[PDB]
């Protein structure tokens, strides 16, 4: 288990007790909005110490640990980019650790690796919905991040276009060989890639395992929350 | 380029002026800062708030003594002499039919609004009050300064065997009848009043009415303030100031000075030299004011001694 | 039937407008009728040794402010410990003192009695340094406030991003949080400038005489009445329209 | 490392909340040391007089302000026309003209001779009108700016929805805009309030006599000194805390 | 036809020209997000009038007519609940027109209607995404609405939730014979309600008729917008 995560966080009415394990792979944890899906990852991400319980990364222990001090490469819903910066200046942020033309080197080997080299010039704005999303994924990645943490970045966005995003995920996390937290409410995006799927529900990960599992073993909740399987399927029979 | 601080009363304003251009086109590199205010006041920047001047002025010498001996100075030089009169504008109420037998009349008119400074700031303010009530005793009306003053503030004057008092309360206690009286801290602060037309009348210095070509009604010598050969009548009023000082009709004689604390004792004297040259003497009758020629010091002073003759 | 409502709002407020406007305006225009004084006023070099000394005194408090305040401003729009309540009260402190208490304050501090007036080899009292902690005092809020709504107008993520990508708080500071509210640290400068400008009671009291425009107007008003001073009201009014449109272009 | 750059912001902070506490602070504090005056001054009637006056005149300038502050401050949250940049200027004026000139200026129209006072046969000068006149125009870009915040807080589709439920630009207004703001338009007036009572320049050139709070203080100050106007300035300072903390806790 | 809009508008670089037809029953247009379908409702609602053209609702021309004096029951993304009122005042908002103890009885009738009746004296806050839906549609309907516009009004809302809500909707319509004109880029939405789909691309409503028919008659925009069935049809395989 490449990252282990045990711990309780109180936060007003809020508490979040959990205990997870996660593979090397692309995992992804359902739940509903207000699961406590954003702060569970700010916990990993390290932009928030949990009152009790740490955080293990590859078996070492990362909780007094700073977030800058993690490896972990992190976004947040509806992309933090850096609206007073370039995409090359956005990508470069992070990398201020190495030599300059090395620098710029990784970051065009990475602008190319996802087709935004042309649009190295721009800034946030004139980016399209996509556009900013591999900015975003480009600024990421060029640190050679030991995890990726990822929340809603499929969000506000049309089905048909979703699907041809998703594949490009699956193809990121081949292509870089880098494990993948990705958070969402929706079943789809579970369905669609991950090799793994929690499922949060209150703060608590009620479970964890593969979707084919998850919905035979019906325990109530999470076969509730499961149980919009027929809604898909509903739908798939009304079309084509 | 040191700067020369030199506190004065209002109405020396514009011959200050003349002074401030004269003086520094002497010493083109030092700078004079004026400062009007009621000479009480002008004082009080020594006396109480602390602040140090190099020169100041009154227009009344004896505030000087009674105010700065021997702490914050000790010696005075008369250098101007002065008049009380009753200013106006072209418009004013009445401004046709005022003379000098009515006026008295006139300002007692219900709708009729005149004004005067602050006895217990500035001496025009005193030597107003103190004109009203030598006119009781010249026109033989034991009305006027009550019709005129006490029916309109809680200032009252006393006679005591053939004298008179006015006892003067803290400004703030100042009571008055807003509806015929505006008063101010400092005679120059009457003029914006008469200008901006919430005053009909005010009792303004002479120097000043002209200097600001007002409408003015030329008052009785005998309570005008404004004569030696009277100063019989005018010894007859006494006021008391709040800061507990007093006050008695005289003939209107400005007094100059340089402090205890003054920094700048040498260019001090320069500036006083020139108050009292000729020079000073043209300035302040090119302005209307009357200067005291020659010059006069209450106690032989050091460096003008020679130009002073101790009367 | 709604032209009654939306001219009763156009009327109700054209009125304010015109209230604001009306003496400011007035008071330019009838310096024409006197444009020899005006003139004269203008070239006044005794005005402009005031002007610059207001402008140059009131410059220096907003530095002050900016160097001090906005630290405080990040302080505020972030972290929120138990006591802030109080260190919220404090900064809005001038807002509620009168400008001639607040100079009395200043003084009791400054001015040869009080404490520092007597443990500081620097005199404050009628010199330049009695006037900047004039203006200071009355201004400092007016910045720190601006200064706070910039801070907080950065969405937090992007300080965590930030140090995400292994970012100091200290460089996360000059390097997101700061240049993202430089805009509102900018015109928070701009308006405390303005206030120190504008300063009347607060300085006065402490230093009369290295004088400040607002003070030469209250002298020659007194000196020699409203006739003598509207010129020189006109040519501060003008010589601000000038200063603040001239910035806005510059930021706008 | 790190508490180096943690404290030198919490010093750097730390000192601007010591200046503007000092003052303030220490007046009152040595209002012990002569505990006899402070009683004496609190006692003082002619004080309670100018105080209440004070209030009581800038509680008016306020509500004029808001009566029509409010309806322009609408106007510039919502429509956006040709003119706005100017309007907006205008409404700021108040901010870059000094204190003085803005009485003086104010003086040029209320007074006898004044375009509009050689008309309202109401008296301004050395009367509450004066003295409202100049708390008003120095307050008046105060509220409507926080009033203006206050609108453009309100979500405007939950206008859109009150038409939609068939509701006139009117009804909306007081229904949906006017009671969401209100914390804002509360906040407005409170500080436009805080901002006439703390007028001391604009004021005491329209109107001296009918005294106010800051006068009185001046006054003293140079009548009888410094440790004769301490004591009503610490009574101010109190007197204030306690009105605006009072209105904190009846807020928040 | 119902509803007819044939109108221009400009704002910016948007230019929205629709033609429009309208049933009496559940329409709901498709287009991504940025299509122009929140204006289009805001122009049907009279919050916008149009540069050239009309929008006639009963044959009667309605553009003249201010949002206030139109039918038209008003929904905006995440509803406009006002905030400063109890789910009661919410709901009686809108019937100020009306006698008292009538809309009393109105207001409580719809509340009860609506499964609401006892949280009429709570605020907004206090309500669960679900108690606002409710809340908004309650107020929305007191009002006997000649037509019914809403939007996204099932975003941001997970899937097993959705459906629930969506065949709650059916119902509202079935039960209160109200039109309605609901605004998505969500195919199941469109798929699952719908007894038309329009599709608008670019502020111009490309194409209106029935989902199946809108495939087979590929014309390459609508056809591309709508191949997400695909997606949708891979991920019913995969699961269950
Ligand atoms: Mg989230
Ligand atoms: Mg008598
Ligand atoms: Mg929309």
């Amino acid at each position: 288990m490449f990252l282990k995560v045990r711990a309780e966080k109180r936060l007003g009415n809020f508490r979040l007790n959990v205990d997870f394990e996660m593979g090397r792979d692309y995992c992804v944890l359902l739940g509903p909005t207000g699961a406590g899906k954003s702060v569970f990852l700010e916990l990993i991400a390290g932009i928030v110490k949990p009152d009790r319980g740490e955080v293990r990364l590859n078996g070492a222990d990362i909780t007094p640990l700073p977030p800058e001090r993690r490896g972990i490469g992190f976004v947040p819903q509806d992309y933090a980019l850096f609206p007073h910066l370039s995409v090359y200046r956005n990508i470069a942020y992070g990398l201020r650790n190495v030599e300059r033309v090395e620098r710029d080197r990784r970051v065009r080997e990475m602008a190319e690796k996802l087709g935004i080299a042309h649009l190295l010039d721009r800034k946030p704005a004139r980016l399209s919905g996509g556009e900013r999303q591999r900015v975003a994924l480009a600024r990421a990645l060029v640190i050679q991040p030991r995890l990726l943490l990822l929340d809603e970045p499929l969000s506000a966005v049309d089905l048909k276009t979703k699907g041809v995003l998703m594949e490009e995920l699956r193809f990121v996390q081949r292509e870089f060989d880098v494990p993948i937290l990705h958070v969402t409410h929706d079943l789809i995006e579970a369905a669609m890639l991950a090799d793994e799927v929690a499922v949060m529900l209150n703060g608590r990960i009620v479970e964890k395992g593969k979707l084919k599992e998850l919905f035979s073993a019906k325990n109530g909740e999470v076969a509730e929350f499961l149980s919009a399987r027929n809604l898909l399927l509903k739908v798939s029979k009304i079309l084509d | 380029n040191v700067k020369l601080k030199v506190f004065h009363a209002g109405s020396l304003t514009e011959p200050m002026k003349a002074f401030k251009r004269a003086f520094e086109e002497k010493h083109p590199n030092v700078e004079v800062q004026t400062e009007a205010a009621g000479s009480a006041a002008t004082i009080r920047k020594v006396t109480e708030l602390g602040r140090k001047a190099d020169v100041i002025a009154t227009a009344d010498y004896t505030l000087i003594q009674k105010m700065m001996y021997p702490e914050f100075a000790n010696w005075t030089i008369m250098f101007a002499k002065n008049q009380i009169v009753l200013a106006y504008r072209n418009d004013s109420r009445y401004a046709d039919e005022i003379n000098s037998q009515n006026w008295y009349e006139i300002l007692k008119r219900p709708d009729v609004r005149f004004g005067f400074s602050n006895p217990n700031d500035d001496p025009c303010g005193y030597r107003s009050l103190m004109a009203i009530q030598l006119a009781e005793l010249y026109y033989n009306d034991p009305t006027i300064f009550d019709e005129l003053v006490a029916k309109n503030s809680n200032l009252r004057f006393s006679e005591d065997n053939g004298s008179y008092v006015l006892r003067m309360p803290s400004s703030e206690r100042i009571e008055i009848n807003k509806s015929k009286i505006m008063i101010r801290s400092m005679e120059m602060e009457l003029i914006h009043l008469v200008e901006s037309g919430e005053l009909d009348y005010f009792f303004i210095y002479k120097s000043v009415a002209k200097q600001h070509g007002f409408n003015f009604v030329e008052l009785p010598v005998e309570i005008d303030l404004s004569s030696p050969d009277y100063a019989e009548l005018y010894s007859k009023v006494k006021v008391v100031l709040a800061n507990g000082k007093e006050v008695t009709g005289k003939p209107i004689v400005y007094g100059i000075t340089i402090p205890k604390n003054a920094e700048n004792r040498e260019l001090a004297v320069e500036f006083v030299k020139l108050v009292i040259s000729e020079e000073g003497q043209e300035i302040l009758r090119e302005l209307g004011q009357e200067p005291l020629v020659p010059p006069r010091a209450d106690t032989a002073v050091p460096s003008l001694k020679a130009m002073v003759e101790v009367s | 039937m709604r032209l009654l409502f939306s001219a009763l709002l156009a009327l109700l407020s054209s009125i304010i407008l015109l209230f604001v406007l009306l003496p400011v305006a007035a008071t330019v225009t009838l310096q024409l009728f006197n444009f020899d004084e005006f003139l004269k006023a203008a070239s006044d070099p005794a005005v402009w040794k005031v002007v610059l000394t207001t402008y140059y005194a009131a410059l220096i408090s907003t530095l002050i402010a900016v160097i001090f305040g906005t630290p405080l401003a990040y302080i505020l729009a972030r972290k929120s410990f138990p006591g802030k309540s109080v260190v919220e009260g404090i900064v809005d402190l001038p807002v509620v003192i009168p400008h001639t208490v607040a100079g009395i304050a200043l003084l009791v501090v400054f001015g040869s009695s009080g404490l520092i007036g007597s443990f500081s080899p620097l005199k404050f009292v009628d010199a330049l340094p009695g006037i900047v902690v004039a203006m200071l005092f009355v201004s400092v809020p007016i910045y720190i406030n601006q200064a706070k709504e910039g801070f907080a107008s950065v969405d937090v993520r992007l300080e965590h991003v930030a140090r995400t990508l292994g970012s100091s708080p200290l460089r996360v500071f000059f390097t997101v949080s700061l240049p993202l509210s430089v805009r509102h640290i900018v015109a928070g400068a701009i308006m405390s400038w303005a206030r120190g400008i504008s300063e009347f009671g607060a300085v006065v009291v402490i230093a009369y005489y290295p004088m400040i425009a607002p003070t030469l107007i209250y002298e020659r008003y007194l000196s020699e009445g409203l006739s003598a001073a509207m010129p020189v009201a006109a040519i501060l009014i003008l010589l601000s329209l000038a200063v603040f449109v001239a910035l806005r272009i510059i930021v706008g």
